[PDB]
C-alpha cells in the first residue's frame, strides 16, 4: 500500500486502484521575494534626496 | 481618507457565534450538516449545537 | 494471519522526515512526519 | 514566495493495489478521520504550529 | 444513479457507492450586508494615529 | 455576504446503489473530464459568467 504525496491522476487510475483524497490542492508558483525594510528616520527624508 | 468604505462585520466567526445571543442561527433539515454537527466534537460546535 | 503490510512512501517535508536522533533508533520508529 | 492562485483541483489520496483487500476497509478509515476532523488537526501539528 | 450536490459521508458510504470527489468545499456562513457605514465626528481625528 | 473561513474540508460526488456496475466506468469518464478541466469552465458558467 502507498500512504504518500501522491498525485491521483486518471492513467494512474488505470492501473491501480485508489482511496478518497484526503487533502485538495492545485497547482501553484514558487519565486523569489524583494524584501524591503521599512526605515525609521530616514522615512521623514524620503522623497527627494541628501 | 474621508471615505464611507467600512462595510463593518458583526460576526467574527463561529467563535463569537457561541459567545451572543442577539443572532439565531440555524440549517436545513434532512442534511449532511446536521449530522455533521450532532457528531461533531469541537468544544465551539458542541455548544453550538 | 497476521503479517506484517509493506507501506511505500517517500522522503518528503513535512510528509515524510528523519528524526534527529534516527541513528539510534531502529525500524518503522527511523521516520517521522505527516 | 509562493503567488498567483490555483491552476486546478486535485488532492492527495491512498494507493493500493488494483484489487487490493484492504482498500475499501482502509478508505473508510479515511472517512472516519475525516468525520473526527482529527486530519485538518495534524494539517496543523505538521504545517502550521511550526 | 444519483447527480446532484450531495454530500459525502460516512453513513451514505455505509449504504451506497461514490465515485471519486469532484468538486470540494467547506461549511459556509451567511448573513445580511450592512449599509457602508460613515464615520461622522472620527474624520476630524480618525486617520493618522489612535 | 459570505463572513468567515470554511469550517471542514467535504465534496460532492456521482452516488450509485452500491454494487451497480456503471459506477466505475462512471467514475473513469469524471477522471478524464476533471483532467480535461471543461468542468472548471463550466463552473465559470453556472459561477463566474452570469
Amino acid at each position: 500500500i502507498a500512504i504518500a504525496p501522491l498525485t491521483i491522476t486518471l492513467v494512474r487510475e488505470e492501473v491501480i486502484d485508489f482511496s478518497k483524497p484526503f487533502m485538495s490542492l492545485g497547482i501553484s508558483i514558487m519565486i523569489k521575494k524583494p524584501q524591503k525594510s521599512k526605515p525609521g528616520v530616514f522615512s521623514f527624508l524620503d522623497p527627494l534626496a541628501y | 481618507f474621508l471615505t464611507v468604505e467600512r462595510m463593518v462585520s458583526p460576526i467574527e466567526s463561529a467563535e463569537d457565534l457561541s459567545k451572543q445571543t442577539e443572532i439565531a442561527y440555524g440549517t436545513l433539515d434532512s442534511g449532511s450538516t446536521k449530522e455533521f454537527f450532532r457528531r461533531s466534537k469541537i468544544a465551539v460546535f458542541d455548544k453550538m449545537w | 494471519e497476521n503479517k506484517t503490510v509493506v507501506v511505500t512512501t517517500i522522503l518528503e517535508s513535512p510528509y515524510v522526515m528523519m528524526k534527529k536522533n534516527h541513528e539510534m533508533l531502529e525500524g518503522n520508529e527511523r521516520y517521522e512526519g505527516y | 514566495m509562493k503567488v498567483g492562485g490555483n491552476l486546478d483541483s486535485k488532492g492527495y489520496g491512498i494507493a493500493t493495489p488494483k484489487g487490493s483487500s484492504l482498500g475499501n476497509a482502509v478508505n473508510l478509515a479515511v472517512l472516519k478521520l475525516n468525520e473526527q476532523g482529527l486530519l485538518d488537526k495534524l494539517k496543523n501539528k505538521w504545517w502550521y504550529d511550526k
